């Protein structure tokens, strides 16, 4: 392994592949794990918090863009703040330009251009972090799952993380459940939290280590933490 | 390498002893070969029958020859254009 | 407009028939105390299917018009035949941006084998509309009578000719800064066809 | 221009472009010096293979940058203009900027701080050369000695030395020199640096340059026969005892 | 160091390899085409060879038309054929509205070989691999043909020609001048001078085309215009009824 | 020598380019999509291989529409194929500001040629790995056009390249055959779904998608837009008839 | 030999992983944050006696109420104070108060992976990032004292007791059973000096180890030479009990 | 981001060389052999023209160029990147000279300005040194007639006759004993054809043998009349015909 | 990428020192030796041409020698095209201190100038440095007759009597026993036609590869007159002190 063919940003392998972009999809798989759902009034997110250190606090992997969206991130953190920048701006511009709200499909659209410009040109690195964009608009929620390419694709709920592939056993079963309901944000978040459970091994969902963060209708963004997802639990 | 002439006259030599349908016609074939050879054309009167064994077909349809004309085209990856020594 | 430039003016007029367009132009050049240049011309050919006049300001035209065909030979190699309303699009842009310092009449009229003729004019404020006969300059100010209450639609050869000739004609007696030879083209499906009157013709009618 | 990165850790957690920097330093000409109490003495040698060098026309391996503080360095000369005439201009700068005269401290950080800019510039290389700040503050008599590492760390020194055979004169200066107990005298300090040049030199007149430094603006710099007078009486009191 | 046979730079025996590799470039398509001059005009025929039915007989072309004064014909891969094609237009639209008049033929083919030998002389551009061959009649001249070659080097050539045969089909059309003791066809009328080019081709290739199988264009004074399918098969009946 | 394969400007000593080549592999990689030209307009078609049920359906379109006039579908990497669009979106709206009514099928297919032209002439950049086919009604006829990672391009009657481009492109000569004078606009969406299924023996393994998408002046007059309502079901169970 | 974006087979970049290393070279800085006040302390390490107790300052002043320590190679570090003050002083002219001090390590991790060679988008120039590591500490009027640390990785975690550098394996667990809510701020100075003392080379004195303090009302204070002696002669009672 | 590469191509070899300059003179060994010869009435050059295919036409390809009026140039081999120095010598002579001082520069001045842009290809990077050598020979006012060889490490040198190209070697060492300080322009022309004749394998004859010479003031290449001041420029391309009739001279 | 063909041209080795930079001084042996000599009265300059014959041009021709001011000469030993990027910006830093100041440019200011040229690319640029050597000469109110010389690394010191090009330690032997305080003009010249004849690779020493551009003082003090040697007065100075 190592450097080979494509260590260089703009060869491409003589199997069609590219491992730069291999190498920071892999990023993702060793970061944090976190879970995520939908419903059709309402959208939940579930992401999990660790560190290297009993002491230490944990790093908030949840990052709130505006009162009807959100996004979580898992792989490197820095690299996040700086596709959420882009993300923001974005909603703020549509507000001040257009006066709407930014769409979730169209901020998957604005997102895959700013990983595509590093990748195409040498000089440049793709994000390794994943973020999952959550929101809602007039046309109800929607779920989006981002790589270090760049690629978006609308999903009822995804895992992202470490053993967060395995976690998706508990989705599957439940796809037909939580989409059909509607007005129980309640039920909605205890679904997140069966799910995130199937990755966990050496240490379970605790006070500070569970951080839900859920959007709605009529409820907007809102991330909870420390004891208000301790009744969750 | 044959050319578009003398192609012409390779596609009857390999499908001379080969079975085939009424209606046939080779000047299909002339122009979906690229680069090709006179031993290349037998590889796709080869490949032509073994398209009529699975849909049961004793003679070879003109459908299935061209598909066996452009499978030739589509493997490539012989080279064959890099000889410099015609002279 | 600053002082001491050199102005076309005069009046130039395009009216669509049937069988084609037919434009026109004099040839005089005239600005305040003097005229500069008689045997001018204010025609101006963009491409071989598609003519534009030029009015106002000369420079300013004779600019716009050469970077028109800067472009239309970008346009006619890389894609094909020009249409009049691509055509008129381009003078739009140069007279847009270019307000402030470029500031002249321009009036762009083709032949097409689909629409057949249209004549497209635009104003000092640079706006391109469709009008079956358009006028421009200082000349044509006092033929707004005669050209609206005379004009017919698909008309034939012979009548577009002598309402051309007959509208030009009031644009030089009554304004002194037009005059002189009277120059046309003609577009018809055969080709280009140039016409051109004299003073002591139009005169006598 | 030259976009491209050069210092790169190494996978020991150091940087190829500093270490090995720090080797044109140790094959320079030794650069030592002192302070005293109300003096300050900066030693510097030449290169003995080379003759036939005017003395007059040569420029002096003291730098001065400020009427109060000087600089002597020892490294790639190439490098070290660089840094003279950037510390000169930056001298008069902060006179217009602040309207106040530099002090010891602020060019040592300044000269520092510069340096941590290209290591840190990518197209760029770091310099080759340490360089030596030694002065005296405005209103103050207090002696200020400042290293200028190539890497971009510095820290005060009563006696230190840089160059080649430097680890020798360092064990010399420790055990010679106390730092609780400077001299208060200048020539105290003179004959200080001379028993530092008695190893690295080696009987030589020519290639030894000491410039003393002293407070309100007073720069006096030892000539070719006032400098061979202390080595004379200092060599009498060495083979006899 | 291994890497100075991947860009240009000077050999040590004196030479460019990433230059002889880009005559070899204009080899991969296998197109033969020529180009001779007239009397008062110029005809250039290409051999047209389409591989798939799905491709449409009128947007494949080897000749494109870089103004109404001047055609183009290019050998080799496309990509880098209608590159150079779109270059060469704007070169034409900048001299007509900041130096004066039409271009010419030479000049079109000066520029854009100075072009190429700027990219060919920088490391970081790779040279184009085809061949732009323009042919055009001047006002002064008279009918020329000028051939750029991709290392930047333009000359001009009597009756030249493009491909791998090429050197088969030089001995055709030098044969013919070595005779006759001529610099040109002597035919006035450009009708003769397409079924000329369309005569020496079929002989040195030993193979009738058809009206799909070439594209003949015509090149005469201030004007310039590809024959249809209709015009090019008209060629080939009194072609058969002469010889 | 050796690294040939390594940067993009390399020749290799034939006279082609290694970084094109494997451009080529990505392309079929990818999920497949077809294409269908006919008089009034064209047909295009994509199927969208489903890898696990969390997908949403019919809430996903990967044919990215260029104004009404021109849609895009493209077959590789999804990141390089959304660049080549973005990219045309803006050559669109350039044109459409100087040059007033909407650009045509072949005119916008030169914007992407030489954008595409420009990335393999260039060091610090790639060329695109992704295969896009776009196409649509323009003001004469109609065209359509299928774009290569090399950049080379040409009319095509038909357009299939993916994991189904031995297949369902093999099946496009048929339809030549079944219907040499012309092909309707609704029978063309019916066909479409067809050869989706006939190259689908290689997608078994996985679930599908079917979206079809036209535009003709028989009915939408120059609008592009996807197939909806009982539409769309009617070509499934007429295509799954004959499977 | 390779660019500075390009990533090691393990998903991380390979400027990113060499500069953690670099930490363990230079020296160790040790700190812990009570709620009374947050007690922080670097070592001088002098290789020579003539070395000044002046010379290398390993503790800045950001702010009166917010400081900072450093560890590892120091060139590093003096360009991100300029950067850290920058971001906190001007904040103050913009808002009219004191920058929080998380907010305060989000504008100063972010200047660390900005480096590569011909960025797109903008002018980006770097030629490495960071390999330095800071503990920032600080009091605000609504979280309390709080310790974080800014990584080369830019990612910042809150430590109640941190120990870099050297002592980032060995020093760092002794502080796991050693730190307790309830410690004050006078029995805070006497564990730190604790753990100096045993991880240090010669016996422990001012002019080898320079410790400062954050409170609320004096805010940034750097403890004088016979204050920190002062401190000395108790912790040698406090070692010898039974 | 554009070009990612902005080091020099040339760099110094271990041998204390730079490797680039030296198979750049190996290059021009490579290619056609040009000459030339000074004399006192004026300055005579010659070369030889290869025609790559025998359909080529050989009036249309001129490898003596013109700079100034009264100064021309030749070089070696095929000249891919003569086009070039060519193209921005008569820009740079132009600018600084006749559009500041408003006359043509001399003969010194203008070789220094030709190998100015040759010697920055050598440093500034991006780009290659050029692999072709020219040959400055002009008339002014006080060096009078003079011939400067352009090397193409971006060095000049004067010389009174020399011959580079692949016949180098031979044909420089005939011109030592065939020179003296009193010669004439058509006395000069005998001896450049007797030089090149040896170094033509192929066909001899005038289109192949572009014989270029610098003599005084013609008026009939000028193009008006009336002004005795400028009686027009000294450098006169010879015709096929008059090339001709010095070659049966001999 | 850009990376692979790079070859690193400055950058520090395992010994402290630059690759290019080391193989440029090698260049300097590889052409023409010029030789200073500073007297008492004036300051006498000698240069000896590389690859000369008799199809050379001796009318008026300089290769190692130029003349960047009224009072200040200077002699290039090393490549001819690198010389020239810096003798050209050599005239216009001179003339812009002259233009500003309205004063002669000493020669310690011109040298300085042109050297952190030097220095630059062997810091950043990523370029190569300047494979040529340059001796500085002229004529100063302040310190006198001051003679230094330059190198690609771009440092200067000061020297009485220096020797770079071909044969560098050979010549300074000779010129370091034969030099005196109290040599004048003419017996500077003898000692460069004797250091010339003897360290050459040639049998005997004509006046066509020799060049010769001193500083003479006339009878006015306080200004200096550049003269250089004519081949006619190049022979004549042979003769005289038995060189031949």
């Amino acid at each position: 392994f190592r450097n080979n063919y494509d260590g260089d940003t703009v060869t491409f392998s003589p199997t069609g592949r590219l491992f730069q972009v291999e190498y920071a999809l892999e990023a993702i798989k060793q970061g944090s794990v976190t879970v995520g759902l939908r419903s059709n009034t309402h959208a939940v997110l579930v992401a999990l918090k660790r560190n290297a250190d009993e002491l230490s606090s944990y790093q908030k992997k949840i990052i709130k863009c505006d009162e009807h969206m959100g996004l979580s991130l898992a792989g490197l953190a820095p690299d996040a703040r700086v596709l959420s920048n882009y993300l923001r701006q974005q909603c703020n511009y549509s507000s001040l330009v257009f006066n709407r709200k930014l769409a979730v499909e169209r901020a998957g659209h604005l997102l895959c251009d700013k990983a595509q410009k590093n990748t195409q040109s040498y000089g440049g690195r793709p994000y390794g972090v994943g973020l999952l964009i959550i929101g809602y608009d007039k046309s109800g929620a929607h779920l989006l799952e981002f790589q270090p390419s760049g690629n978006v694709t609308e999903l009822y709920g995804t895992a992202i993380g470490a053993r967060s592939q395995g976690a998706k056993t508990y989705l599957e079963r439940t796809l037909d459940t939580f989409i059909k309901i509607d007005g129980n944000p309640d039920e909605l978040i205890k679904a997140g939290v069966e799910a995130i459970s199937q990755s966990l091994r050496d240490e379970s969902l605790t006070v500070d280590n569970l951080s839900i963060a859920i959007v709605g209708k009529d409820t907007p963004f809102t991330i909870y933490d420390g004891e208000a997802v301790a009744k969750y639990i | 390498l044959p050319n578009e002439a003398g192609r012409l006259e390779i596609f009857k030599i390999h499908t001379a002893k080969v079975k085939k349908t009424g209606e046939f016609d080779f000047e299909a074939a002339v122009k979906m070969s690229d680069g090709f050879n006179g031993a290349d054309i037998r590889n796709c009167a080869t490949e032509a029958g073994f398209f009529a064994i699975r849909d049961d077909r004793d003679h070879i349809n003109p459908d299935d020859l061209m598909k066996a004309v452009r499978k030739v085209a589509e493997v490539k990856k012989l080279e064959g254009t890099i000889e410099y020594q015609k002279l | 407009l600053k002082k001491g430039e050199v102005s076309l003016g005069t009046s130039i007029m395009a009216v669509t028939f049937k069988d084609g367009v037919i434009l026109g132009a004099d040839s005089r050049t005239t600005t305040g105390a003097y005229i500069a240049n008689r045997v001018t011309d204010k025609l101006t050919r963009v491409h071989d299917k598609i003519w534009c006049c030029r009015s106002g300001s000369a420079a300013d035209t004779q600019a716009i018009a050469d970077i028109v065909q800067y472009h239309l030979e970008l346009y006619t190699s890389q894609y094909g035949t020009p249409s009049t309303e691509t055509a008129a699009s381009v003078f739009k842009e140069l007279c847009y941006e270019n307000k402030d310092n470029l500031t002249a009449g321009i009036i762009v009229a083709g032949y097409d084998d689909k629409n057949k003729g249209e004549v497209y004019t635009i104003p000092l404020g640079g706006s391109v509309h469709k009008l079956p006969y358009a006028i421009a300059g200082s000349g044509s100010t006092f033929i707004y009578g005669y050209c609206d209450k005379n004009f017919r639609e698909n008309m034939s050869k012979e009548e577009t000719v002598d309402f051309i000739k007959h509208s030009l004609s009031q644009a030089i007696k009554w304004d002194g800064s037009s005059g002189g030879v009277i120059r046309m083209v003609v577009l018809t499906a055969a080709g280009v066809e140039r016409l051109i009157f004299y003073p002591d013709e139009y005169e006598q009618l | 221009g030259y976009d491209r990165a050069l210092s790169i850790f190494s996978p020991d957690g150091h940087i190829f472009q500093v270490e090995y920097a720090l080797e044109a330093v140790k094959r320079g000409t030794c650069a030592v010096g002192v302070k005293g109490k109300n003096c300050v003495v900066l030693g510097c040698e030449r290169r003995s293979t080379l003759k036939l060098q005017d003395t007059r026309i040569t420029p002096s391996k003291v730098s001065k940058i400020d009427s109060h503080v000087v600089l002597s360095f020892s490294g790639l000369n190439a490098d070290s203009r660089i840094l003279i005439e950037k510390a000169r201009v930056e001298a008069q700068s902060h006179r217009l900027t602040l309207e106040d005269p530099v002090t010891v401290e602020y060019l040592t950080r300044y000269v520092a701080g510069v340096q941590q800019r290209y290591t840190q510039s990518g197209g760029v290389r770091p310099f080759g050369v340490s360089t030596l700040i030694a002065g005296f503050d405005p209103r103050d008599d207090e002696p200020k000695l400042y290293q200028t590492e190539p890497s971009g760390i510095y820290s005060s020194w009563s006696a230190q030395t840089i160059g080649r055979n430097s680890k020798t004169v360092r064990e010399f200066l420790e055990k010679n020199y106390d730092r609780k107990e400077p001299p208060a005298t200048v020539e105290e300090c003179v004959k200080l640096t001379v028993r530092s040049l008695l190893e690295v030199v080696q009987t030589g007149a020519k290639n030894i340059e000491i410039t003393v430094v002293k407070p309100d603006s007073d720069i006096v710099a030892l000539s070719s026969e006032e400098i061979n007078q202390y080595v004379t009486q200092i060599e009498q009191e060495k083979q006899e005892q | 160091a291994g890497y100075d046979r991947h860009i240009t730079i000077f050999s040590p025996e004196g030479r460019l390899y990433q230059v002889e590799y880009a005559f070899k470039a204009t080899n991969q398509t296998n197109i033969n085409s020529l180009a001779v001059r007239g009397k008062d005009c110029t005809v250039v025929i290409s051999q047209k060879k389409v591989p798939d039915k799905l491709l449409d007989p009128t947007t494949v072309s080897y000749i494109f038309c870089i103004s109404r004064t001047i055609g183009m014909v290019v050998n080799g891969p496309i990509p880098d054929a209608r590159n150079a094609a779109l270059r060469a237009k704007a070169e034409a639209a900048e001299f007509r509205y900041k130096y004066g008049y039409d271009m010419p033929c030479d000049v079109l083919a000066k520029r854009m070989a100075n072009l190429s030998q700027i990219y060919t002389q920088r490391a970081y551009m790779r040279p184009l691999g085809v061949i732009l061959t323009f042919v055009s009649v001047d006002e002064e001249l008279g009918p020329s043909i000028y051939k750029t070659d991709p290392a930047g080097y333009y000359v001009g050539y009597k009756a030249t020609a493009t491909g791998p045969k090429q050197q088969e089909i030089t001995t055709n059309l030098e044969n013919h001048f070595k005779k006759s003791k001529i610099d040109h066809i002597n035919e006035e009328s450009w009708e003769k001078v397409v079924e000329f080019a369309i005569t020496h081709m079929i002989d040195a290739l030993g193979t009738e085309f058809s009206k799909n199988d070439l594209e003949v264009g015509v090149a005469t004074k201030d004007k310039f215009f590809t024959l249809s399918a209709e015009n090019i098969e008209e060629r080939l009946v009194a072609i058969a009824e002469q010889d | 020598g050796t690294g040939y394969d390594l940067s993009n400007s390399v020749f290799s000593p034939d006279g082609r380019n290694f970084q094109v080549e494997y451009a080529v592999k990505a392309v079929e990689n990818g999920t497949t999509s077809i294409g269908i030209k006919c008089n009034d307009g064209v047909v295009f078609a994509v199927e969208k291989l489903i890898t696990s049920k969390l997908l949403v359906p019919q809430k996903n379109v990967k044919i990215q529409v260029v104004d009404r006039h021109i849609g895009c579908v493209y077959s590789g990497l999804i990141p390089d194929g959304r660049h080549l669009v973005n990219r045309g979106r803006e050559e669109a709206a350039s044109f459409k500001k100087l040059y007033k009514t909407p650009i045509p099928i072949p005119a916008f297919a030169d914007r992407l040629g030489q954008y595409v032209q420009a990335h393999t002439l260039y060091n610090s950049v790639r060329p695109f790995g992704v295969s896009t086919i776009f196409g649509g009604v323009d003001k004469n006829g109609a065209h359509l056009y299928m774009l290569e990672p090399s950049g080379s391009y040409w009319g095509y009657k038909g357009a299939a390249t993916g994991k189904g481009r031995q297949s369902a492109k093999a099946e496009l000569e048929k339809l030549v055959d079944h219907h040499p004078e012309g092909l309707s606009a609704r029978e063309a969406v019916k066909q479409a779904a067809k050869i989706i299924y006939l190259a689908h023996e290689d997608n078994k393994e996985k679930d599908f998608e079917l979206e079809i998408s036209w535009c003709s002046l028989s009915e939408t007059n120059g609008l592009h837009k996807f197939v909806k309502g009982d539409l769309l079901q009617e070509a499934i169970d007429f295509a799954q008839k004959e499977i | 030999d390779r660019g500075v974006s390009t990533f090691s087979p393990e998903g991380r970049l390979f400027q990113v992983e060499y500069s953690l290393e670099a930490i363990k070279l230079g020296s160790t800085a040790i700190g812990i944050a009570t709620k009374e006040g947050v007690v922080l302390g670097v070592e001088k390490r002098a290789t020579s006696p003539l070395l000044e107790s002046d010379s290398i300052e390993k503790i800045v002043e950001i702010d009166r109420h917010i400081g900072c320590a450093m560890s590892g190679l120091t060139a590093d570090a003096r360009s991100m104070i300029e950067h850290a003050r920058t971001a906190a002083v001007t904040h103050n002219l913009y808002y009219d108060e004191d920058i929080n001090v998380e907010s305060l390590t989000q504008s100063v991790c972010d200047l660390a992976l900005r480096f590569g060679e011909g960025a797109s988008g903008e002018e980006r120039l770097m030629s490495r990032p960071f390999g330095v590591a800071l503990l920032i500490a600080g009091h605000d009027a609504d979280d309390g004292y709080q310790l974080f640390h800014a990584e080369p990785s830019g990612t910042f975690y809150r430590y109640n007791a941190k120990a870099i550098g050297s002592g980032s394996e060995g020093a760092q667990a002794e502080l796991l059973n050693e730190w307790h809510s309830s410690l004050t701020l006078k029995e805070a100075e006497l564990l730190v000096l604790k753990i100096l003392k045993q991880v240090m080379e010669e016996k422990l004195d001012e002019n080898n180890a320079q410790l400062s303090c954050i409170t609320k009302q004096d805010g940034f204070k750097i403890y004088d030479n016979e204050k920190t002696a002062e401190l000395i002669k108790e912790l040698k009672e406090k070692e010898a009990a039974e | 981001m554009t070009d990612r590469y902005s080091f020099s191509l040339t760099t110094f070899s271990p041998s204390g060389k730079l490797g680039q300059i030296d198979y750049a003179l190996t290059a021009v060994k490579q290619g056609v052999t040009s000459l030339g010869i000074k004399a006192t009435n004026g300055v005579v050059i010659a070369t030889e023209k290869k025609s790559s295919s025998p359909l080529a036409m050989s009036e249309t390809l001129s490898k003596v160029s013109l700079l100034t009026p009264d100064i021309g140039a030749v070089y070696s081999g095929m000249g891919p990147d003569y086009r070039v120095l060519v193209d921005k010598s008569r820009k740079v002579a132009h600018t600084s000279y006749k559009r500041i001082y408003g006359e043509y520069p001399p003969t010194k001045l203008l070789v220094s300005e030709v190998a100015k842009i040759m010697q920055e290809a050598t440093q500034s990077g991006g780009v290659r040194p050029f692999g072709v050598s020219l040959l400055i020979a002009g008339h002014d006012e006080f060096n009078g007639f003079s011939l400067y060889q352009v090397d193409p490490s971006g060095s000049y040198f004067p010389w009174k006759a020399t011959a580079i190209g692949k016949g180098s070697v031979a044909a420089k060492t005939f011109l030592e004993k065939r020179w003296n300080d009193e010669l004439e322009l058509e006395d000069a022309i005998h001896i450049a054809l007797l030089t090149l004749k040896e170094s033509v394998e192929g066909e001899f004859n005038g289109d192949t043998i572009e014989l270029a010479i610098i003599g005084d003031e013609n008026p009939d290449l000028l193009g008006y009349t009336g002004i005795p001041t400028d009686k027009g420029p000294r450098f006169r391309k010879l015709t096929s015909q008059e090339i001709n009739d010095r070659l049966e001279a001999l | 990428g850009s990376r692979r063909y790079d070859s690193r041209t400055t950058i520090f080795s395992p010994e402290g020192r630059l690759y290019q930079v080391e193989y440029a001084l090698e260049s300097i042996s590889h052409a023409g030796t010029a030789i200073g000599i500073m007297a008492s009265d004036g300051i006498v300059l000698a240069a000896e041409r590389k690859v000369t014959s008799t199809l050379l041009e001796q009318d008026t021709s300089t290769e190692k020698l130029y003349k960047l001011n009224d009072k200040i000469a200077v002699a290039v030993a090393g490549l001819t095209a690198d010389a020239e990027i810096l003798i050209n910006t050599a005239r216009i830093h001179a003339q812009n201190y002259l233009k500003t100041y309205n004063e002669d440019i000493p020669v310690e200011i011109l040298v300085r100038r042109l050297s952190d040229i030097k220095q630059g690319y062997t810091q950043h640029g990523g370029l190569r440095p300047f494979g040529v050597s340059f001796i500085y000469a002229g004529y100063d109110d302040r310190y006198g007759y001051q003679l230094y010389t330059s190198n690609p690394s771009g440092n200067y010191t000061g020297w009485k009597a220096i020797s770079v090009g071909a044969n560098t330690s050979a010549a300074q032997t000779l010129l370091q026993m034969d030099y005196k305080d109290d040599m004048k003009v003419d017996d500077a010249i003898e000692l460069a036609l004797k250091t010339l004849s003897k360290t050459t690779d040639s049998s005997a020493l004509t006046y066509d590869r020799l060049e010769f551009a001193t500083i003479r003082k006339g009878a006015n003090d306080g200004e200096v007159y550049q003269k250089i040697f004519k081949p006619q007065e190049i022979k004549d100075i042979l003769v005289k002190t038995g060189i031949t």
